[PDB]
């Protein structure tokens, strides 16, 4: 159930520029779908789900991430926001790249994506699944 | 974390016949980075440094005054006159000036260049210095 596991492609950096990438987790699926439903839970701008600027964990650094990826669909998130890319495969990856674009202060941005994709109790059926898990990514600065 | 000291060259224009007690002529340039825990030190090298004491060479080789640094007015460090080191850990970076430890009446020179390194330190007067950052190099001018 669920299924979620995150990966990060470092740790952290401080030169941080715009698309580059920190975390690239997994997410998968039951039956057809189309919307891996995905979230990363930390400040988001209103209705905006893909793409939104995270803060970090001590509230003091922002870090715009470009996660939504170019594909995906604003269809509800668990959580804090998150959008949902063709939920059509089992187990996709998605990147988050980061829209730093300038150093970023040394410091710690904690990230809680994770998702389902699956469907909880609506027009579907399929695995009743009403929880989504969440994902735990630091980037810690040396 | 790192802790990397970075530190630039610099030239001050005053003469030691003025600096009578204590006073800043030579603001160091000198900014650490990811120094978060850890206490940046600054260590003038061995050949101004002797038994505990910062001293300014010439540059033909003449006379020395020994002068002790200070944060001049960034935060509070720990002052000694052989090593150098803030007691707050956390991040710093600011010019460090140059004092006097009590005058030497200075006889008539050119130039003297003085070598400091830089890094952190670890407990006290044990010598617990670690180079890590850049050695600078400050020249005083004098008259």
């Amino acid at each position: 159930s669920a299924e979620l596991h995150l990966e990060s492609r470092g740790g952290s950096g401080t030169q941080l520029r715009d698309g580059a990438k920190v975390a690239t987790g997994r997410i998968i699926c039951r039956e057809a779908h189309t919307g891996f439903h995905v979230w990363m839970n930390e400040r988001q701008v209103d209705g905006r789900a893909e793409r939104y600027v995270v803060q970090s964990k001590d509230g003091r650094h922002e870090l715009r991430v470009r996660t939504g990826g170019d594909g995906w669909s604003p269809v509800k998130g668990e959580g804090g926001k998150g959008v949902s890319r063709p939920g059509q495969e089992e187990q996709v990856f998605f990147d988050v790249m980061a829209d730093g674009n300038q150093d970023i202060a040394p410091g710690e941005y904690r990230f809680s994506v994770g998702g389902a994709c699956v469907v909880p109790q609506e027009d579907n059926k399929q695995g009743f699944t009403p929880s989504g898990t969440t994902g735990t990514t630091k980037l810690t600065v040396t | 974390e790192e802790c990397q000291v970075r530190v630039g060259d610099l030239t001050v224009a005053k003469t030691r016949g003025q600096l009578t007690d204590a006073a800043p002529i030579g603001p160091v340039t000198v900014q650490a980075l990811g120094c978060n825990a850890r206490q940046v030190a600054l260590k003038a090298d061995t050949d101004n440094f002797e038994q505990g004491k910062f001293f300014l060479i010439s540059d033909n080789n003449r006379d020395k005054l020994y002068v002790n640094i200070r944060p001049m007015d960034n935060s509070a460090w720990t002052t000694d006159n052989g090593v150098f080191y803030k007691n707050d850990v956390g991040s710093w970076g600011g010019t460090i000036g140059i004092y006097v430890d009590g005058q030497q009446t200075n006889t008539p020179p050119g130039n003297y260049t003085l070598t400091l390194t830089g890094g952190y330190w670890a407990k006290d007067n044990k010598q617990g210095f670690t180079p890590s950052g850049t050695t600078g190099t400050t020249k005083l001018t004098v008259t």
